[PDB]
């Protein structure tokens, strides 16, 4: 419920605070524009916004929407770091493609790797994605 | 970090500020300013030129301290 | 070198810099306490780098802030 | 085991533990450990600061679990 | 089923659905499971909203979708269009849900009971086994189901004039309608002005004459196999009838999406909300005119935006199906950009 | 030579910012009045605050590498 | 950087919401979450236990330190 | 002119185009749309 | 395309369109397609400036680059620049977007059903069947489209003498052209000053002698072929042909850039800004004369500036293909600095 925060729009130290707000950009109403945007979260006895991240979808876009954003963008940046590390690994010079970057090969996988959830589910089930405890290089225990 | 963390509220709570602790621990300058350096001040003043308290064994141990910990280095 | 420019820093602020009264009278910026306090760490730590490092932790929300920044970065 | 045979060590003491190599050679003279196999991983191997270490390590044949 | 030449296509679990597209009694029971589970989403979610209705408050504006629709039908809705009766609601919600556990329970049998393949029973399951490339026996389910759209559009127009009446948007009230219309011309006349009827007299009348065009369009496939002029133009593959299933009931959804946002008649402005403006950004949506708050949408705004994007994920499901009847093995894609 | 480049490189920078974007032209006509300041930041995620009035109405990072004092003494 | 920046309402300030539903689970009616002992009509707080008018007016007293209002710092 | 595409094409170089490419989506982004804590 | 004697080149996936030159079939897809996406550009961005437009301001200080192309041709404008109508701006914006969708179908029709080179099947598709080597094929579909490109000159010919008439904005009204100059003396004359046209009747009468100069030119290279000097001056290769084109369609995309900025007639200053000044600093830009706040230009400092970058930069693709054309292999400018 959030008894101990109250909106921002209902909150009296944000209300105070938010008509002394600077400006982050060259815009002169960067600061008015923060203080509409920052209206509708959830304000502390201090007047900041305070996120709300246990999974209600009221407050989705404190951190489901930042956690849908960043995973595509996170699992697209492995994904293509994965398959042009495979792809080099045929080659006669696996060693100096790292250092030395097939960049027209490097934009082909990176181009491709909006596709990567639909890619990694199908290699997962293809078994091309996790190697077995046999084939792996082992510490002597 | 936890002892920091456990004295810097309770300092907080002991004075009724809790609104100190509330406001500048969510950055880590307010840790370093409103924490390390403001709780300090009547520590490293256990003795001056003017005189001594009684804290003058514990400015006397905090700069021991400081010198046991920089030999280890 | 780090003791030479705290020699320098506090030696200047206490004995040389400051500003000046219209009749040659000449008030410091650290009002003189490297004759009595750097004689000592505790001096050292008290007068020179607890009170001297006051502005650049009150710098937050000011021009001086990447001070403030740069302060903790160091650390 | 031929020249090129693929080969996984199953030695444990070594680097390559579970890695595969490719036999290079196989001393017939009664060596204890006559298959010279050939890795594309170096080890460890060398002083501190070098940029390589040794790509060949001779093994026996109890040591060896066919590959290919 | 499309499978390339390669006669022993194995499938993996993400198209695990494709593998029984030839198995013609595991066919039934997926489909059956399928009403089964839309008669549930009638049932249970008619139940739903009705424990979540505030009579004194308009049902648009709660953000409730399938009360305003049994309300346009003329159920439970008084002399000034509120809501004063809570359980033809609650019937209809009941025979939905009982009959989704019968077509549940049909799924079932026709899963484990009956055999997976219907050539393998004898005695009417054998006739009920069908081919995709019999063109012969699909005109036979075509026409079939042709007839119960007829009589469901027949029962409708049924409802309207003689079992119960109608919601009269106009007078804000439930008329029973009397005598509509036979001239076809006036149904001609509709291609145009089809979103802005304003009129029970020929929507009913519209009913009756497309109830009548089902039926003897069910009578023609069912009577008269594929001629052959059809089989030479359209292929006849699983995917492929699937490919123009959902181009079809795509443009149905289009337009079902667009005539709950503009018309009135049809979609009460008491029941449902406002018409709203057609707007589009990055995607066509059709906003809320008076733009009530705190994310409200009310009602129409909700059958209206999800009827588009499901209409618009089946043109794109109708795409990957005919491209996929044509003869696109869409791996040729990756080898494109392969070196 | 190729570190000559550098340091002519960098030279050539401090100039140009003095040039460009300082306010050297107004720190010479009050010199005990207007602080020294030769880089501007651009206006984002706040970052502006460090333009702080360094007098005369300019705005930006107050220099201490002391080259206006260079530049006055060069003429 | 944005309270040096001068603009402290874009510090990402997260309510610890799972530690402030225990509290809430213990007997806390600070946070509003009526669960549990914060909720008077559950079974855990009808059974009648003998620690619960002590434990109650304890937890919700705030002169202790048995469970501190915790926020985002 | 072939060796002055492998510079270019070097770990150093490559990361440091894409970190520049990176920071100037995040720098325009945060220009014309500034102040985002939350969606 | 040009292929400097190694007869088989296989290009990369960057590029990839070089591969289905040569092919006849996919030469189509590719074509259709782009016209399906001009079609959906035409009609998506129509219906996404109905949904931003207010009637408070004017249209180009909004930012509305095809609602005033709609405007000037005389359909939304009631009296003196104001947009009180709108739905046949929702017309043909839909219209558009609907030929958008039949031309995605047929461009995905000749990916699948037809085949990569026309010459393998036979019936009314082997005559459209074209090699770039063939001058005779070639001119029957130049002929062709100069047909149609005539008979779009003569549409608005038609639209401003009887279909509505053109916007004036002389008058600041929509008037008929009953009496278009045909005189061919002063449309030779308006080589010169093209920019200042300020009449209707000179603007439709020089459209009438385009449009009729097509369709005879049309009709001339139908019957006649390429003559024996035309094969002797021009390239007949894959990207020649193209290089000509680019050089073509950047001429025009200089000359419509320049009609755009200075002209009121064709463009009206209440519906895409005040007239543009020809600035240049690095490049040729053209800037308003008065400063739209919040770092906002007019429609006509929008369309004007990005045509001129589109055709600078169709130029240089122009001189891109025709170098590759006549024979320069690119990668001697890596050998002239490698050596
Ligand atoms: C505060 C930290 C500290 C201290 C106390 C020491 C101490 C020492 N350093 Mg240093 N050192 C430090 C940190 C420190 N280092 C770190 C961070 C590094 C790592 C990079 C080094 C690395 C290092 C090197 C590489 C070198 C030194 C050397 C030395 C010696 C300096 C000369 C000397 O004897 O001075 C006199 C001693 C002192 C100033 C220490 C304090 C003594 C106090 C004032 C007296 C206390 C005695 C007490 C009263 C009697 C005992 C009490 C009883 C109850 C037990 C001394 C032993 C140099 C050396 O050995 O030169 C000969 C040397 O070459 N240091
Ligand atoms: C009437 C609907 C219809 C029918 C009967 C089929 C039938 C089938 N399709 Mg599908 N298809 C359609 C519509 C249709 N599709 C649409 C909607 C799309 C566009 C997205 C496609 C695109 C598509 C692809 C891309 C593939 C097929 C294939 C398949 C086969 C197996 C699929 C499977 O096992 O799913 C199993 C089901 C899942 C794995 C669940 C996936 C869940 C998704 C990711 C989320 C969807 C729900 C989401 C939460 C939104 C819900 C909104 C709602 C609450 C309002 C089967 C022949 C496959 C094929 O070619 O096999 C031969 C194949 O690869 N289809
Ligand atoms: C509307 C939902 C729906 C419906 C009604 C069906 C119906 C069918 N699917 Mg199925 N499925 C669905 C959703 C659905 N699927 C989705 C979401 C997935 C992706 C996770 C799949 C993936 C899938 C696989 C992997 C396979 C099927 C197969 C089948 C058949 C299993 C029963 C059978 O023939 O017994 C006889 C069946 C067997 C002798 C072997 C299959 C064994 C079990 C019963 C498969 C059950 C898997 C189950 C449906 C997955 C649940 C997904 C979801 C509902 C939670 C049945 C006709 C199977 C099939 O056609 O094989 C002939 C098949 O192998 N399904
Ligand atoms: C609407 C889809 C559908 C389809 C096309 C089938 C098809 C068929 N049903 Mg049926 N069935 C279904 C839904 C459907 N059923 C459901 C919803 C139930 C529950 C009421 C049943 C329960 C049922 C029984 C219990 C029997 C069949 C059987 C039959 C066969 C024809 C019998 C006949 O001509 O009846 C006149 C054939 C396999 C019979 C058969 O041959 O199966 C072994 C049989 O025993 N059906
Ligand atoms: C839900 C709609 C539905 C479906 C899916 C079909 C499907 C079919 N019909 Mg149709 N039909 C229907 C309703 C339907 N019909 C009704 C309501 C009528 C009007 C009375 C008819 C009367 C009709 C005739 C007169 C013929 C078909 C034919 C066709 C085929 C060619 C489609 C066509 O004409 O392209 C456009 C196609 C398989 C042709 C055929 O050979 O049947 C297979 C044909 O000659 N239909
Ligand atoms: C763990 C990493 C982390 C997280 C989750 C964020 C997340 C965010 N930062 Mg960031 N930030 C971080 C590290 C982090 N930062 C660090 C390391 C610095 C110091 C260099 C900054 C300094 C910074 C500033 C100064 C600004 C952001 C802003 C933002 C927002 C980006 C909105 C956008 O571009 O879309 C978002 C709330 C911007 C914002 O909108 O603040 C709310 C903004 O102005 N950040
Ligand atoms: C009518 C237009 C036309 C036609 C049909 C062609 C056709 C072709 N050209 Mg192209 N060319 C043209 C215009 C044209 N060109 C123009 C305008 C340029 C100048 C830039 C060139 C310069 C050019 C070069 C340099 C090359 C060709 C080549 C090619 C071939 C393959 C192209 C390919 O697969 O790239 C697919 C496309 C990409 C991989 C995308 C490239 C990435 C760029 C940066 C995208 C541009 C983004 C831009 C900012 C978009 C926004 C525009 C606006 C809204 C702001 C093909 C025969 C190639 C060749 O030599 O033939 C084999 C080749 O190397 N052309
Ligand atoms: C879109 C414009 C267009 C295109 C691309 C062509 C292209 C062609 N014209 Mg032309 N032409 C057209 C419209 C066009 N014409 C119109 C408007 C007319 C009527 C005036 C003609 C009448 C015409 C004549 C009379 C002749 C050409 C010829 C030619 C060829 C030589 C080009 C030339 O003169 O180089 C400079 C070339 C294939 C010659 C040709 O090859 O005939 C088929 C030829 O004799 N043209
Ligand atoms: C990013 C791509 C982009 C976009 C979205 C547009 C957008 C615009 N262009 Mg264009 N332009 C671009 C690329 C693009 N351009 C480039 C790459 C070129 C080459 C440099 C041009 C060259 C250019 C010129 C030449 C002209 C425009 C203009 C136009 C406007 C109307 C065009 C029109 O109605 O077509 C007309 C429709 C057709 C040609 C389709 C065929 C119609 C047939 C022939 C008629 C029917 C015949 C039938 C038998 C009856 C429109 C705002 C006009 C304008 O006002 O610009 C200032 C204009 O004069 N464009
Ligand atoms: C085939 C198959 C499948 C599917 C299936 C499904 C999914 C279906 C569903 C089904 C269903 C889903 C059914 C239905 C049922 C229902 C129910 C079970 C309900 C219950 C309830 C009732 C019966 C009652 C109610 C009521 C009323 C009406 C009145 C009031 C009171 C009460 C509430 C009591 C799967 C995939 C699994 C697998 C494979 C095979």
């Amino acid at each position: 419920d959030f008894a101990n925060l109250t909106p921002c729009s209902e909150n009296p130290a944000y209300l105070a605070k938010s008509k002394n707000f600077l400006n982050t950009t060259n815009d002169p109403n960067s600061g008015k524009i923060r203080a509409e945007r920052y209206a509708s979260a959830l304000c502390g006895p201090e007047g900041y916004p305070h996120l709300i991240v246990d999974g209600r979808f009221t407050h989705a876009g404190d951190f489901l929407i930042p956690s849908i954003l960043f995973l595509y963008i996170a699992g697209w940046i492995g994904w293509v770091g994965r398959s042009y590390l495979i792809e080099i690994r045929e080659s006669k010079n696996p060693e100096m493609q790292e250092v030395v970057i097939n960049v027209p090969l490097a934009i082909k996988k990176m181009l491709g790797g909006f596709l990567w959830p639909l890619a990694a589910v199908g290699e997962y089930t293809s078994g091309k994605l996790v190697m077995k405890d046999s084939e792996i290089p082992t510490s002597p225990r | 970090w936890l002892t920091f963390y456990w004295h810097w509220k309770h300092l907080g709570v002991w004075s009724g500020n809790v609104a100190q602790f509330n406001e500048n621990s969510t950055y880590l300058m307010g840790w370093f300013r409103d924490y390390l350096w403001a709780n300090s001040a009547q520590l490293i003043n256990g003795y001056n030129p003017y005189g001594v308290n009684n804290l003058s064994v514990w400015a006397w141990m905090f700069l021991f301290g400081h010198l046991v910990w920089a030999t280890g280095f | 070198l780090s003791i030479v420019i705290f020699h320098f820093s506090w030696k200047m602020q206490s004995d040389v810099w400051g500003t000046v009264s219209p009749d040659g009278s000449v008030t410091h910026v650290t009002l003189g306490n490297f004759a009595q306090s750097a004689i000592t760490i505790n001096g050292w730590l008290r007068d020179f780098l607890w009170a001297q490092a006051a502005n650049v932790i009150n710098s937050y929300g000011s021009a001086l802030s990447a001070y403030g920044i740069m302060f903790l970065a160091g650390h | 085991l031929n020249r090129g045979d693929k080969v996984r060590i199953k030695r444990t003491e070594s680097y390559w533990y579970g890695d595969v190599g490719t036999v290079a050679s196989v001393e017939k003279s009664g060596i204890l450990y006559p298959v010279i196999v050939r890795f594309d991983r170096v080890n460890y191997n060398g002083f501190s600061g070098s940029a390589s270490g040794v790509n060949t390590n001779n093994f026996a044949e109890n040591e060896l679990e066919l590959v290919q | 089923m499309q499978t390339y030449g390669n006669d022993t296509v194995q499938y993996e679990w993400w198209a695990g659905n494709a593998r029984f597209a030839d198995q013609s009694g595991l066919f039934i029971a997926a489909h059956v499971a399928q009403a089964a589970l839309t008669a549930f989403w009638a049932g249970a979610f008619t139940l739903f909203e009705i424990s979540r209705f505030d009579p004194t408050q308009a049902m648009g504006d709660q953000g409730l979708i399938l009360l305003p629709h049994l309300a346009t039908l003329g159920w439970g809705v008084g002399d000034g269009g509120q809501i004063v009766d809570t359980y033809p609601y609650f019937v209809i919600g009941s025979i939905h849900l009982i009959a989704s556990a019968v077509l549940g329970a049909g799924a079932l049998f026709h899963t484990l009971r009956a055999p997976a393949d219907l050539s393998t029973l004898k005695g009417q399951g054998k006739k009920f086994h069908f081919t995709w490339e019999n063109p012969q026996q699909l005109g036979i389910i075509l026409g079939h189901h042709l007839l119960f759209l007829g009589a469901g559009a027949l029962l409708l127009a049924g409802k309207a004039m003689y079992w119960g009446g109608l919601y009269d948007a106009t007078t804000q009230t439930v008329r029973l309608v009397s005598q509509p219309t036979l001239d076809p011309l006036v149904i001609y006349g509709y291609q145009t002005h089809f979103a802005s009827i304003s009129s029970l007299e020929d929507l009913v009348g519209g009913h009756i004459f497309v109830g009548f065009l089902l039926i003897g369009g069910g009578i023609w496939h069912i009577l008269v196999p594929p001629l052959g002029w059809a089989k030479k133009v359209l292929l006849f593959s699983g995917e492929a009838i699937l490919s123009y299933s959902l181009g079809g009931i795509a443009l149905a959804g289009f337009v079902a999406a667009y005539f709950c946002a503009v018309n009135t008649l049809a979609y009460p402005p008491e029941f449902y909300g406002p018409p709203l403006a057609i707007k589009l950004g990055i995607f066509p949506y059709f906003a809320d005119t008076v733009e009530l708050p705190m994310h409200a949408h009310t009602s129409r705004a909700w059958l209206a935006n999800a009827h588009f994007f499901l209409a618009f994920f089946f043109l794109q499901g109708h795409l990957w199906h005919a491209l996929r009847a044509l003869g696109f093995d869409f791996k040729r894609v990756e080898q494109a950009f392969d070196s | 030579f190729g570190h000559l480049a550098v340091v002519f490189v960098w030279l050539s920078g401090m100039y140009f910012h003095g040039a460009k974007f300082s306010n050297y032209e107004g720190w010479l006509a009050d010199p005990t009045h207007i602080k020294p300041s030769a880089q501007v930041v651009w206006p984002i995620v706040g970052q502006g605050i460090l333009n702080g009035d360094v007098g005369g109405g300019f705005h930006g990072i107050q220099i201490t590498s002391g080259l206006f004092y260079l530049w006055r003494a060069s003429g | 950087v944005v309270v040096a920046f001068g603009t402290p309402e874009k510090q990402i300030l997260i309510e610890p919401v799972f530690a402030q539903w225990i509290q809430a689970t213990s007997g806390k009616a600070l946070y509003g979450f009526d669960v549990l002992l914060s909720n008077p009509d559950s079974i855990a707080s009808t059974t009648g236990a003998a620690w619960l008018p002590g434990w109650l007016d304890a937890i919700n007293s705030g002169t202790n330190s048995l469970f501190l209002t915790i926020g985002p710092g | 002119m072939d060796g002055l595409k492998s510079f270019l094409s070097t770990a150093p170089v490559m990361i440091m185009a894409l970190l520049t490419f990176t920071a100037g989506i995040l720098i325009e982004f945060n220009r014309f749309y500034p102040d985002l804590l939350f969606h």
